[PDB]
This record gives structure tokens, C-alpha cells and sequence, in this order.
């Protein structure tokens, strides 16, 4: 119902599997008894994402932490919803829509 | 005397007849000369528990702001808790829709500060602002601030 | 025969308080209650469309037998005897002083809120520093169009030429009671569903409907168009005009539906002036 | 002859914290409300156009039983026995006291924002250091043109020639109450839509209308365009001035449209100095 | 009880997780004294929850909120539903749930 | 008579953060909201302008009931029962206290508008280096853009009608107007002024100054004025028009047939403002 | 519907195919059991997209990848869209467009 919010719903998902692919980055990454920086990370990414200043600024970001995250399959399975929902939409509420995927994702670990 | 003949709850519009109706107070005096008696029913009333819970959070939630009056009072001034009354009647019966009298209720209660009873009954208390009419959320919060006694 | 006139009449789009009923405190509550939907909607009596009526009648220059004086705002009897056959007022509204009484050819029904009250207030204030107990009050307002419903019997009319001017007063309504100071609504028709017809039974009332809960829309109802094509309501005997004509003319298939062979006008003047004619046709005028 | 004289004019372009509701917590409520579309619009009082108009005919001669003191903040009657004869605020605007009680020769409607009020508001801190509980607070603003509808019975007025100071003060109206400290909102006038007519039927209501979110284009309306089209509201009848003039002249087939033969003048003052003249020829000033 | 009030009891809750963690980061953060600021945090809270005039401004405040909270078992459990209540209910009533949740914070034992 | 003093002023180019709003996080926003065309403008408070013309009327002598102390940043009353027949600022911007306790203001002005959108410009703040702490990274923004206002006096409500000269000076030559000036410095003087001095309520200059071309500083006048100034209304006499755009206005063409010509045009400020004073000591006889 | 979000979508699809004919070469190369380098290469193509300087840099960029992808069917039927689209616009939005293909090339294979 309301095909649009069933797209918000698969971005959700697609960022947050994004952000399941660069936590296994960033575990891969680390090494020896150090503690793997996860909240550290999340706070980044949180800091990173409040600060923008239009367009250009974050619609970047919002690409390259895809790309960051990786072999998505939400994101494979629906590719012109999403590329048009990423191309158009204002900014602000996509970066609403990313804040929430960061406390969505949670669910899944 | 005539709901208890009909069998019907004796609270079956008390409010309305009191003030709605009452504007003159006739009888909305004996409900200040009664209003004990109008709770003692009230009391015996089942249904009115989860209002009466209500009343209980509106009162702590009033004591919390008449605290932060009396922090907020200088040394000698005399408080205004009596203007201070007179502006939350006055502020409450302004309320004109369901929004805003809802915006004012919920500002009010986090103003009060951490309230036990609204702790207690969370999920209850919740869910009969959410249901109720805000006419009836605004008379049982009429009551609480007429019924107040520390 | 028994030639009878109905309609529902749509009123423009403004800030309406006309109907002020009991008020309550500080607040100036205009009256209000139930209607479609259960939604709460702002009722704008009869009573005060009558007296509208009556003041039209006394400003064209008619008879009146009660003349109001508007400096003294004092209503006043040209004669103690009631006479349908010399007074306009008398004939159409009827009497009861308490012959005695007439049944009065002009029945109207209240003027009903065609969008729900949402419950929009608006303060006043008396200016200056000396503020007093009347310092500051409330008065409740309303932005919505008015619709109410009429229906007269031209053959009770003592006099038959008396419909004219009725039908000019209503089409040219004067000021109806209310709150002209701040909040002045003019009641002037925008929309006519008109019916004449020798059969009583009609299908007209309250044949306006909204699009959306808040806007200033004002689409004809589903009803309405319904029992238009299922056979009733004859087209011939339909008079519809207004800005509802722009609408209709809009909708799909409309030149093959019923409604394309009634007597619908864009211009209301053109639209009375055909009914007038038809009328002073009928009733032999 | 009855001769009305309804108006709707609208104002400049600029930020507007007129009509402060009732400073919920901190913020100065902006007094808002629904309209078209169902979308939030920011109101300006018609009280507060009354109350202009009172100290515009105070502050050039033109006797007045209520004096605004601009010191005191106080009203004062010279007389307290309303003579509309002489004074012209009773004349005009009426009274009651709780006598005559009048009845108003100028009727108002509550002022409308032409754009929706999204939220509009404004920090408000005082200085630095030994903060008190008076330091932090908000007020709310917009950033629109504001539209109002009016209406005058001319023949109620009991000095006909005093239809002349409300038109110069309408083109000349004074701070609407307000923030005129820290929202300094002119209230003149840059579009006006006049009628002078001798029956009541009143068109032009709130006809200004653009929407078109967050911009000042203020294009006149596609119903009232209609209504002229149409057949009513004669163009002889009607008076348009102002920058909507601009926008009017550059619309295709103007020249072949009933509204090119309506009095159409780009200056302001040239059609309110041709208004004065009908207005003196038809009264018999 | 309908879902709607399932989905309100959850989003109340939900704040309720995002200002524990909030609480515990303040805690963390500030131990230093004799007692880290939360009377004053609410009040803030309160104040910066009022301040909010129109969705864009609100939502991305809500949202900002919930991030820096943390992980929020309640929005664990449920993610498409409290993020459609979210997106598509108007601002206001959220700000009414929001406060009603600030309101009825059950202090940890 | 009855005299009232309308202008519209734009301010120079420059990177400006004087209108920090709530300071949701690390970022210091500037206010903002719509203004034109649905695009988002930075506003500047009109009450740190009245701040701004108060600290003026306190340095160069005269006398003010609120003292600025600038160095415990506290303010001072000099004397507690305000008295507009004595201080300055008393008699031009009124008082509330909570001879009358309240006083009208006999100037009225609006909120400073950017001339141009505001796009992004936020700007980081990092503090020296090591030993890194909450308050180590922080970011402000900020706007390349010309502000304007609109300000409006009547010179009979002034206690003293003298008093409408330092006003004037005080526009020209304004101080800091509050914001972070120690990294944002935005020098507040005019570079263009159209003033109307007339006897009538009717304005019709609110925003006279309008250029849009997202980010450029070429500040044109807007077309609407110049109708309106062709239309006969805003008679030229009363018009006082000084500053940059005067080069602009002389540039166009057929600029000595248009009624604009006929308007009171300084390419200078200060002999605008004293061609001005002139005519206001002339009209008000002083 | 939308012809420009068409051209989008058909300039998706071209880098897609050429990063599939970049792919598919790379995996030529690789012999024997070592991992062929993907997730690799698939960082390398970030970076180096995330590296330009605005007009001549990633313009060249982009022209090379496409040729270096090989045979592209859908840029051989949509020559003309494709080069007027790449011609035209800002060069960071097709930046931007380039890295949401980037991601969105996995249902491909």
C-alpha cells in the first residue's frame, strides 16, 4: 500500500545493508585484542551525516557509503525505484530516512 | 435520584448539567458544596478508575510545576499559585480543537517533571489520552485542578 | 393547478460567525451541531434568511406591514390587523398574533456549514493600558461556504405576483444576522439546484457535497446525479446555475447524461430571469 | 438609491507578526488558521483594520468620540452620549454601550494570509549575562501578502460626505497593530479590487489568490476571471488598480475580454480619484 | 486494543530507549562534580522539542535524537512499522507522543 | 504636520554569521526561512539593529538610560523610572517596564533579508591540536551575501524632534551588529540607501533592493519599484536615492526621460544624508 | 515516463554493462585458484571516481571505463541520449549517478 512508502521501507533496508557490509569491513580491518571501533564508527557516521550543505554535499556521501557497503541484495532487487527515489526526493528527508536506518539497523544485530 | 430510578449510572452527565449547562453555577455551586459527594459516586464508579488515575497524574504534575513556582520565588514576594490557578483554568478552557489542547496537556505534564502515577499506569494513562475525546480529557483535568488539595 | 418552487442555495467562500447561540464565559460560541459524516458543522438559523427576506421586501419599497427602523433597531406594526391581501409579509411569512394566523407560503430550513467545524476561535482585545473585566474576549468564526434549503407554495400566495419579488430577494439577499463588524459574510447565492414542478416531492435538499474535508470546493452530490439519471426528478424541471456549472460541465460523458438536457446556466441572472419567465408563463403573471 | 461599496485589496510583500494569539510558552503565537486548500494561513484581526482606520481619521482633524492618547495608552470619549451626527468614529464605525447602538456603516473581514504559514519563527534573547527567566523567548513571523474583504452601506452613513475619509484612509492606513518594533509590516495597499453597485448582491470576496507556495507572484483568481466572463459583475461596476494591473494587461485576449472595459487603472491614485468622483456625482455631494 | 495503538505504545517506548541511552551517555560524559545535569537535559529536551515549527525541522530532530540514543530494543523489534508511523503521521502528534514519553519516563531501579 | 521617515538599506558584500539560531549541535545555523521564489534566505534580527543604533547613541556621548558596560557585558539603567523627555533611547525605541511606564518606539524597523539564497557555508572549528575534548570540534556557518532592511520613523512622535539627526548618522556610521565578529567581521554600513521622507503613511519601499542571481553581488533595484516610480505614485521629490546602485540607475538607458531622474540621486552618501538633513531641519524647524 | 529519468536509467544500465565487460575481462586474466580480485577492483573503481577535478578529469575518466567495459549494447541503441547526457549536466552528479550503478550492478550476477 502506498507503493512510496514501500520504497522508503527497501531504502531503509538498503542502508541498512550498507552499513552491514562496512561493519564487516571495519571487523575485517582490525586486528590483534583491539577492541573492533563500532560505536566510535556509528557516532562518525551519525557526525558525517549531520553535517551537509545541499545537494551535491551528502548525496556523495549517501553513494559512496553504498558502495562502501557493498553486495546489497535489497538494493538489487528494485534497481530504478531506488535510483529514482536517491536521484530525486529532497536531501533532507533522504537524510531523515538515512538517521532512521541507523536505529533500524540495530534490529538486525 | 433520577439515573439511580432509571438504573443507569448516576454519573451519566453530572459535568454537563454542573457547568455546560450550569453557567449560572446553580447548581455547579452545590457541586462545590458537593463535590466531595460528586467523587464519593465517582469513587464507587469503576469505570471512572482510569480518570481517577489521571487526576492523580494532572495533581502531581501541578505540584511539580507549583514547586518550580515556589524555586522561582523571591524571598518576601508573595507566590501567585492563586493567579497562577486562574491562568491554567483560563489557559485550559482557550483550548479549541483536539491538537491544541493535547499540545498544552503533554507540554504541561513534562513541566511537572517525573511523576510517579503516570510511571505506574504508562501504557493506560497513554492510551486514554490517545482514545478520549479532548473534551473529556479537558473537563477531567478541570476536576483535578478544582479537586486539588495538598 | 399546484405549482410549487424548491431549492438549495450555495453560498460563497469567507469567514462566517453569523449564528452566535448562548455564550459560554469569555467566548462567543456560534451555534453548532451534528451533520453528515457525524462531523460537527455551524448552523446559520432560518429565522435569520426570513428576516433577511422581510428587510429586502421593505427596502424594494412593498408594502411590509412590519417596518423596521433601523436607527432605533425597533420593529414596528403599520396595522394591529393582519392583511395577506395588502402586506407582502403577511401573505408570505405568515402571522401569529395570538383571521388569526396564515400558514405561510415561504418554508425555509436552516443554512447548514457544507465543510465540518474545525473549532477555530479568534480574540479580542479592548485596546489601551486601563484594562477592565470586558477587557478581552473570544469569538468563535468560521471559514466555510452556507447551504440551506427553501420551499414555497406559489398557489398559498394570496397575491401570485408576489413569487417575483421573493425570488429577486433571494438571489439579491441583504445582510443576514451576524457579526458584520469583523466578520462580514455576504450570503449572496453563487450555486442554485432550482425545481419547479406541480408534483411536491422533491430531491433537491442539500445537494451539495465537499471534496475534501478542508477546501472550497463545493462539487454536486453523488446523490443528486444518481437519481437525476436513474429516471426521477424530471430535467426539464430542474433549473441548476452558479459556479456547480463549470463542474458539471467538466464531468465525463455529460452530453450524454440526463443533466445535458436540464436547464443549466453559467450566468445566474440569465438562469433566474428563464425561471421568472416560465413562471409568469405558468401561473398566468 | 442604496449604494454599497465592496472591496478587496491586498498588501505589500514583507515579514508580518501582527496579531500575536496567545503567547502559548515562549513563542508569540502568530493567530492562524485553516482556509483554501486546507492548508494553515496566517490571519490578521479585522479589529485591527477598525482600530487603523479610528486613529487615521483621529490624527487629521475629523472629530472622533474615542481619542487615542499615544502617551498614556488609554481611550478617551470626549462624550459619552454617542452622537453619530457629529463625531465621525460613531457615525462610522458604531457603538454599544451596555441608547441607538447604531449599526456600523463599515463592515470587515478577518485579513488572510495569500501564502500557508509554514513555521516562521525567530529567536529573541536579551543582552548578555544575569539571565533571568524574561531572557529567552520566540516570535513567530511570515513572510506573505495579506488579503481582506470590506464592505460599506453608503446610504447608512448619516453625513454622506464622510464616505470620503475612509477611502483616504484605506489608501493611507496607518501601523496595523503589531511588532511594529521588530516587524514593521506597512498595510497599504499595491492591488485593489473595487465594486461600487446599488443593489447588495456582493461579489469580489477574498478573489486575490495565487498560492503557489512560497512566492509573491499574487495572481488575481480563475473564478473571479470567470464570474466577469460570465455576465454579472457588469464591468461598468468594477474598479482594478494596482501591480495587478501589470499582470492583467499581459494576458492573452485581454483586449476582447469583458474585463478590458472595466475601469483599469495601473496607479493606484488615479482610480481612487475617479472612484471619488463617481461616488460624489452619484451621491450628490 | 487496534494496531494504531500498538504502533504509538511502541514509538513511546521506543523514545523512552533513546533517552535512556541519551541519559547514560550524559552520565558517562559528565561524572565529573557533584551530579551530572538531567533535570536540566529535560528541561533542554523539552524546550528543543517545543522549538520545532514545521515536520522538516522536527522529523530531523527526532530523528538526530534517536541515533544518538543508541541501540533501541523496542525499535529493534519492530522496524517497518514505527518507521511508516513515523514517516507518514503528522509532526504534531508526534511531538505529542514524544512528550507524552518524556512525561512518563520510568526512572531505572 | 505629521512626518514619517520610510527607507530601505542594503548592506556591502561579505561573509556574515550574525544571526546564530539555536545551535542544534556542533553547527551555530543561521536564522532562516522562505522568503522568495521558495528559497531558502538568511535573516538577520532586527533587534540586534536597535542594539546596534542604542550602542551608537551610548559611544558617541549623548545621553541613554541603558548603559552598555562592555566589560562584564551587564547592562545598566541609569535610572529606573524611564524618562523619553531626557534619554535618547528611551524617546526613539521606547521601553516596557512591567510619566507612562510604556512608550510606543518612534522607530520601527524590520528583519535584515539576504539579497542572495542561502546554499551551504558551513565552516569547522577545530581547537589547537592533542588532548582532544567535546568542545575540540565544532562547526559554524555562515552566508556571502548583501543584507537589507527595512526601518520606517515618524519624526513627530520624538519627544525631542532633534533627536531624528543622530538616528540618521547612527544608520550610516552602525556599529557591530551582534554576531561572531571575532572570525566573521561583517561591516554593517550602507553602500546603497533609498530613503522616502514623507507626510503619509503609504510606504511602498519596504524591499526596493532585489538581485536574485544566486551567488553574485551585482545588487540591481527591483522592477517593481521602478514601475511603481514610473506609475507617478512614490513622487520623486520625496525619494532620496544614494549609494552604489546610483551608477547602476545612471547606467540605464533613457534614464533622463524616466521620472527617475527627477528623483533626489547622490552617487555620495554623506551628501545624501546631508541634502536630508537639510530638508528634515527645514520641515521640522529646527 | 519523465524522459530525462530515462536517459538516467539507460546511462545505469551502459556503466553496468561496461563494468560486466571490465568484469568479465579481469576474470580472464586471473588463472588458477588465487581469488580474482573484485571486491578489490570494485574499491579501485571507487577511488578512482571519488578522484577528478572537475570537466576534463572524469570526463576522460568515464570515456575510458566505457571503452575499457568493451561492446555496450545499450549505449550502441542510445548513442545520441547517452552523449548528450554526458555532454550536458554536472559533471559530480554523474558522479553520483556513476556510484549508485557502481552498487547497483550485483543483480546483474
Amino acid at each position: 500500500n502506498s507503493e512510496e512508502d514501500k520504497q522508503y521501507l527497501i531504502f531503509i533496508k538498503v542502508f541498512q545493508q550498507a552499513m552491514k557490509g562496512n561493519f564487516a569491513k571495519i571487523y575485517a580491518k582490525t586486528e590483534e585484542g583491539k577492541d573492533p571501533p563500532i560505536k566510535k564508527k556509528v557516532e562518525r557516521l551519525r557526525a558525517e551525516l549531520n553535517y551537509c550543505y545541499d545537494e551535491l554535499s551528502f548525496k556523495e556521501y549517501l553513494s559512496d557509503f553504498l558502495v562502501r557497503g557493498g553486495l546489497n541484495k535489497y538494493f538489487n532487487e528494485h534497481q530504478e525505484e531506488i535510483a529514482l527515489l536517491i536521484k530525486k526526493s529532497p536531501w533532507q528527508e533522504i537524510r531523515i530516512w538515512s538517521l532512521l536506518a541507523i536505529a533500524s539497523y540495530k534490529p538486525k544485530d | 435520584a433520577d439515573n439511580l430510578v432509571k438504573g443507569i449510572h448516576w454519573w451519566s452527565n453530572f459535568w454537563e448539567k454542573l457547568v455546560i449547562e450550569d453557567s449560572k453555577e446553580y447548581l455547579f455551586n452545590q457541586l462545590f458544596s458537593n463535590r466531595e459527594g460528586f467523587i464519593i459516586m465517582a469513587e464507587n464508579s469503576e469505570e471512572d478508575k482510569q480518570y481517577l488515575i489521571f487526576i492523580k497524574v494532572f495533581q502531581q504534575a501541578m505540584k511539580g510545576n507549583f514547586a518550580k513556582i515556589y524555586a522561582k520565588t523571591e524571598e518576601g514576594k508573595d507566590p501567585p499559585i492563586k493567579k497562577k490557578v486562574e491562568r491554567l483554568r483560563a489557559e485550559l478552557n482557550y483550548c479549541y480543537d483536539e491538537l491544541s489542547f493535547k499540545e498544552y496537556l503533554s507540554d504541561f505534564l513534562v513541566r511537572g517533571g517525573l511523576n510517579k502515577y503516570f510511571n505506574e499506569h504508562q501504557e493506560e494513562i497513554a492510551l486514554l489520552i490517545k482514545k478520549s475525546p479532548w473534551q473529556e480529557i479537558r473537563i477531567w483535568s478541570l476536576l483535578a485542578i478544582a479537586s486539588y488539595k495538598p | 393547478p399546484n405549482y410549487y418552487l424548491y431549492g438549495t442555495v450555495l453560498t460563497r467562500y469567507g469567514l462566517a460567525s453569523l449564528n452566535h447561540d448562548i455564550r459560554r464565559g469569555n467566548k462567543t460560541i456560534l451555534q453548532k451541531g451534528y451533520w453528515n459524516n457525524g462531523k460537527i458543522h455551524s448552523f446559520v438559523g432560518s429565522s435569520a434568511i426570513r428576516w433577511a427576506l422581510r428587510f429586502y421586501l421593505q427596502k424594494q419599497g412593498y408594502l411590509v406591514n412590519r417596518v423596521w427602523d433601523e436607527e432605533e433597531h425597533i420593529n414596528r406594526l403599520t396595522s394591529e390587523d393582519f392583511d395577506p391581501e395588502k402586506f407582502y409579509d403577511d401573505d408570505i411569512f405568515g402571522f401569529a398574533l395570538l383571521p388569526n394566523q396564515r400558514m405561510g407560503a415561504l418554508g425555509m430550513n436552516m443554512a447548514v456549514s457544507l465543510t465540518p467545524y474545525d473549532g477555530a476561535v479568534k480574540l479580542g482585545a479592548k485596546s489601551g493600558r486601563e484594562k477592565d473585566s470586558t477587557s478581552l474576549h473570544f469569538t468563535e468564526y468560521h471559514a466555510t461556504r452556507y447551504q440551506y434549503y427553501f420551499g414555497i407554495d406559489a398557489t398559498h400566495l394570496k397575491d401570485f405576483s408576489r413569487i417575483l419579488p421573493m425570488i429577486d430577494g433571494i438571489m439579491n439577499l441583504p445582510k443576514v444576522g451576524g457579526s458584520s463588524n469583523i466578520f462580514n459574510y455576504p450570503f449572496c447565492p453563487d450555486s442554485l439546484v432550482f425545481q419547479w414542478t406541480n408534483h411536491f416531492a422533491s430531491y433537491i435538499s442539500y445537494c451539495f457535497e465537499y471534496c475534501d474535508p478542508k477546501s472550497k470546493e463545493a462539487k454536486l452530490s453523488q446523490e443528486f446525479i444518481d437519481e437525476v439519471e436513474c429516471g426521477q426528478i424530471d430535467p426539464s424541471k430542474l433549473w441548476i446555475g452558479g459556479t456547480i456549472v463549470k463542474d458539471l460541465q467538466q464531468l465525463d460523458n455529460f452530453e450524454s447524461s440526463p443533466l445535458n438536457k436540464a436547464h443549466i446556466y453559467r450566468n445566474r441572472n440569465e438562469m433566474i430571469e428563464a425561471l421568472k419567465t416560465v413562471i409568469k408563463r405558468d401561473l398566468g403573471l
